[PDB]
RNA sequence: CCGACUUACCAACCCGAUGCAAACUGCGAAUACCGGAGAAUGUUAUCACGGGAGACACACGGCGGGUGCUAACGUCCGUC
RNA sequence: UCCUCCUAAAGAGUAACGGAGGAGCACGAAGGUUGGCUAAUCCUGGUCGGACAUCAGGAGGUUAGUGCAAUGGCAUAAGCCAGCUUGACUGCGAGCGUGACGGCGCGAGCAGGUGCGAAAGCAGGUCAUAGUGAUCCGGUGGUUCUGAAUGGAAGGGCCAUC
RNA sequence: CGUCGUAGUCCGGAUUGGAGUCUGCAACUCGACUCCAUGAAGUCGGAAUCGCUAGUAAUCGUGGAUCAGAAUGCCACGGUG
RNA sequence: UGCCUGGCGGCCGUAGCGCGGUGGUCCCACCUGACCCCAUGCCGAACUCAGAAGUGAAACGCCGUAGCGCCGAUGGUAGUGUGGGGUCUCCCCAUGCGAGAGUAGGGAACUGCCAGGCAU
RNA sequence: GGCUCU
RNA sequence: GGUGAGGUGUCCGAGUGGCUGAAGGAGCACGCCUGGAAAGUGUGUAUACGGCAACGUAUCGGGGGUUCGUAUCCCCCCCUCACCGCCA
């Protein structure tokens, strides 16, 4: 909740100034962070899914919810009900603490990091990014793994527009570019 | 000579409909409506059967009425 | 949160080459020694240097004099 | 008509039985239900037996 | 020859053709060919009268066709007894009531539209007339 | 949204008691207060009512939206219902869980003398 | 690789206008039918039970229709 | 043979070698109850990831879903998840529907005993309508009801069932 | 002597980028060489097929002709054998 | 008695949408925290509990607004029962019933019980 | 062992 | 006229809902032997595709279809094979 304190003391004053909001409840705030790993290859074996949830449980200290197919498609050789991915919702202090470890540790551990995109805010403030490789987190041991997984991060915030989230993340010194 | 057909079938008539109309005094257990769905719905003193059959739980006169926000058709038994 | 299903989430210390000591809650357990942090990452100097187009005319005029 | 027929014999010592069907391919384990026995006027465990 | 691309059903009852029509006023174009009689037309009669007015106008102006043949008509073959199923769909008709505007036309003068619609009505079994766009 | 899903969650048992002809106790729950009212079988008029918004109940309390307030409400509405001669009702949770302040209310009304 | 343009060559969706439907319906009659009350009329014309049957090859005409060619003193139904 | 729609003429019913489609099952949970939930499709962004997996928001508002054909129903959901379970109970049944009949169907309520639910209550199979075959003969278990001098027994009867 | 320790490897060096030297009026098509980086295929080769009987085969370097420059070719030389 | 709000209804779009505006004493809402009751096929998001620092941003409520939705005559037309007629695939006459669509127009609901708050 | 034409 | 079966890469041939863009073979291409060829022996092999060409499009007679999905399932068009097209 270190960044939650930093929000509550400096970001709200900053955004109230740079948007001239009438009320403080009118300000944006982050709500949740979603961590998906779409594992379409676990129909080969559950252990690929079963070990990727084990890897993602070390990143965020939650047991991930193993997701299944909403419907059946034959192009992917799936039927409605096969476990096909895993997700984690992060709220509260674990959301803030993951966002700290993210922008402080893991983004510098990105191979050839040169910035993010500011064109990844889904038109309504909610930001989504995708990492190529889980080894940028120090939770993952390099020797213990064999297979490079990948996941995608989706930051769901209460910003109405796209820029209110862009200023919000910039208030959290989010490395756009 | 030659030919055939493929459209010879049909089923028996199930004799649905409204057996007792409005203002019509019935006994308890008397079938009011036989129907497939709930084209009508059960109101006061009227039970709904397994096949959506509307039967009278009491004795009295049949009252058809339209209620609810969806303008659904209800059947009630007035006292007698 | 539920009781047993989750892994251990304990506060550890991660120090860096710039001496950026940072205590975070993590699933590592032991303390962490980093290489680059967001404080010491060359995003604010190095990424500025790393375009490096260079001039073709300037190389030409550099290689000699008339 | 793969769904064969069985009988659920009372475990109360009476020879009373309910008759029913099952899919013996997909449900190999035996059926046991607690049903009413009208002779003893109690709910007694019935067990699957052969229809004979 | 006009014909529906898809149909929900392959065959249709013979029906009747009683009642008055609905497409009475000249909606789109300026001049119209209005049916006065009653009956059924076909895709051949429609396309022949379309050709006769397209050639009579020398592709000048714009021609609408208000009707469309959507009713299939069966016939039984020769030397087939009256039983043993309904006959095969052979052609398509449009049921025509009195008052139905059959065709419309603009971009041409009135006398040219008169002689074009007359050449078209000479291809049609039903009795027609000439109408113009009425205000209100 | 939450209000609507609560109403959808309540509107089956309300119609069931509507056709049962049941004199019905309606509970309503807020974070600060808790409400109770006994409604005639026509559903259009009440008989007795109690709340933590009343002064005679709220001044005896610490917080109006805790379990002790909910028990004081179920006691007051039961003593008023038995004062007016209403004894047998049917409890409408009104889309809430039978848990916490609602359960403590109904346990107070059962203990005070109502039958449900 | 990026595309440059233009050409409308067709055209989705959407919008406006216009038609069609036995197996379409956000509408909806007349009649008919069921029930109730009330007069007048009618040789109980009504129902129940019992004795005795015959008949179950129909026809045309009007209307509403299927089929056929809105062909047949054709065929099959409803009704008179 | 059975089911669904039209023909069928706004009650029921209604024919043709008339127009179109299906059934001869499934389920020990796909039943019961309690608690909760609400789709299709499309738009944008996003690692592998692609027309199309999984994720977040928005539009949309049932255009989806219903074990299977069609019709009628379905948000209080009859649709979808989870917990507990066996009411997929036995004897009866006022009263009606439907058939020429055999027969078929609906059914509140009563007695016993049971499950869920805090309780009111719900449950006598499944959203409903197809998934079926009379009698005879014979088989199996139960039952003193009968038992050709008497006692038994055979055999028969009754109940369940093949 | 030390090192690697069975891996596509500290094997292999292709390819490509950059920086250069030299020859030569002149190295774009179209030269050789050097430096840094890059680090493909390839893990002994199907049917088939070639050479060799002793200083031979195999393997190791050296020189010359041609030639401003430009050989893994050619012609010669010895080493181990 | 007036205003406001909450709950439960009646009625089921003249009652719904949209657009603009507006409310925080109370109520409501968001909201703070969660060791606990209880909960998440992960998550105090929901559910739940303990509360009341803040805000009316959203939601909700209220006011206004004819972009819709909706309602909707009169007359006519279509149809049709009976009787009659014709040029009889279809129409007409007498008489009785009489739509739908559309038009004018209406229209930004009305109302009951209880409780609370502020005024009177 | 059998193996064609030019 | 009606009935029954059916339409597969160059050809033959498997295959009657889940690497069957398709076995296998013959053929075609490449190689090797031969003085040259054949026969041999070994090695490969459908068509338009383009994103850079990785892998989707497609096609089991043609057209339509549904199932999440068809080479198989169904529906129309035809084409072909076997039977009936009788009595007067
Ligand atoms: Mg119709
Ligand atoms: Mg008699
Ligand atoms: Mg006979
Ligand atoms: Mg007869
Ligand atoms: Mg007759
Ligand atoms: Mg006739
Ligand atoms: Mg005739
Ligand atoms: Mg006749
Ligand atoms: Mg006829
Ligand atoms: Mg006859
Ligand atoms: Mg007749
Ligand atoms: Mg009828
Ligand atoms: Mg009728
Ligand atoms: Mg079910
Ligand atoms: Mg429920
Ligand atoms: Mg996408
Ligand atoms: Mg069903
Ligand atoms: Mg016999
Ligand atoms: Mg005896
Ligand atoms: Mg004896
Ligand atoms: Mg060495
Ligand atoms: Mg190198
Ligand atoms: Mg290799
Ligand atoms: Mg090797
Ligand atoms: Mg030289
Ligand atoms: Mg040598
Ligand atoms: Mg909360
Ligand atoms: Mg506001
Ligand atoms: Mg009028
Ligand atoms: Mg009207
Ligand atoms: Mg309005
Ligand atoms: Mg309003
Ligand atoms: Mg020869
Ligand atoms: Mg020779
Ligand atoms: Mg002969
Ligand atoms: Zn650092």
């Amino acid at each position: 909740a270190k960044l939650h304190d930093y929000y509550k003391d400096e970001v709200v004053k900053k955004l109230m100034t740079e948007f001239n909001y009438n009320s403080v409840m009118q300000v944006p705030r982050v709500e949740k962070i979603t961590l998906n790993m779409g594992v379409g290859e676990a129909i080969a074996d559950k252990k690929l899914l079963d070990n990727a949830a084990a890897d993602l449980a070390a990143i965020s200290g939650q047991k991930p919810l193993i997701t299944k197919a909403r419907k059946s498609v034959a192009g992917f050789k799936i039927r409605q009900g096969y476990p096909i991915g895993c997700k984690v919702t992060l709220r509260g202090e674990r959301m803030w603490e993951f966002f700290e470890r993210l922008i402080t540790i893991a983004v510098p551990r990105i191979r050839d990091f040169r910035g993010l995109s500011a064109k990844s805010f889904d038109g309504r403030g909610n930001y989504s990014m995708g990492v190529r490789e889980q080894i940028i987190f120090p939770e993952i041991d390099y020797d213990k793994v064999d297979r490079v997984r990948g996941l995608d991060i989706t930051i769901t915030t209460t910003a109405k527009s796209d820029e209110e989230g862009r200023a919000l993340l910039a208030a959290f010194d989010f490395p756009f570019r | 000579a030659g030919g055939s057909t493929r459209n010879g079938r049909d089923s028996e008539a199930k004799r649905l409909g409204v057996k007792r109309f409005g203002g019509e005094s019935v006994l308890a257990g008397s079938i009011i409506v036989r129907q497939r769905g709930t084209k009508f719905h059960a109101g006061a003193n009227v039970g709904c059967g397994r096949d959506h059959t509307l039967f009278a739980k009491a004795d009295g006169k049949v009252k058809f009425e339209v209620k609810g926000p969806k303008n659904r058709k209800f059947i009630s038994i007035e006292a007698e | 949160m539920k009781k047993d299903i989750h892994p251990k989430y304990e506060e550890i210390t991660a120090s860096c080459s710039c001496g950026n000591v940072m205590k975070i809650r993590s699933t590592v357990g032991h303390d962490l020694n980093l290489d680059v942090c967001s404080k010491c990452h060359p995003f604010f100097t190095g990424k500025q240097r790393d375009v490096a187009t260079g001039g073709r005319v300037d190389r030409f005029n550099k290689r000699f004099n008339i | 008509g793969i769904r064969e027929k069985i009988k659920l014999v009372s475990s109360a010592g009476t020879g009373h039985f309910y008759t029913t069907t099952k899919n013996k391919r997909t449900k190999p384990e035996k059926l046991e239900l607690k049903k009413f026995d009208p002779v003893v006027r109690q709910h007694v465990i019935y067990k699957e037996a052969k229809i004979k | 020859m006009l014909q529906p691309k898809r149909t929900k059903f392959r065959k249709m009852h013979k029906g009747r053709n009683r009642g008055l029509a609905q497409g009475t006023d000249v909606s789109f174009g300026s001049f119209g060919l209005k049916a006065v009689g009653r009956g059924r037309l076909t895709a051949r009669q429609i396309e022949a009268a379309r050709r006769a007015m397209t050639r009579a106008v020398k592709r000048q102006g714009k021609i609408w066709i208000r009707v469309f043949p959507d009713k299939p008509i069966t016939e039984k073959p020769l030397a087939v007894r009256m039983g043993k199923g309904k006959g095969n769909v052979e052609y398509w008709v449009a049921l025509i009531q009195p008052g139905k505007v059959l065709y419309e036309m603009d971009g041409v003068p009135e006398e040219l539209a008169r002689e074009a619609f007359k050449l078209a009505a000479a291809k049609l079994p039903i009795k027609t007339t000439f109408v113009t766009k009425t205000v209100m | 949204d939450k209000k609507s899903a609560r109403i959808r969650r309540a509107t089956r048992a309300r119609r069931k008691l509507q056709e049962l002809g049941a004199t019905r106790l309606v509970v309503h729950r807020t974070p600060r207060h808790i409400y109770a009212q006994v409604i005639a079988p026509n559903g259009s008029e009440v008989l007795v009512a109690a709340s933590t918004v009343e002064k005679a109940i709220a001044e005896q309390l610490k917080y109006t939206g805790n379990k002790d307030a909910a028990a004081a409400v179920g006691k007051a509405v039961a003593e008023r219902a038995l004062e007016k001669g209403i004894k047998d009702v049917s409890f409408d949770r009104s889309g809430f869980q039978y848990h916490g302040r609602v359960q403590a209310l109904a346990d107070a009304a059962r203990e005070a003398g109502l039958q449900f």
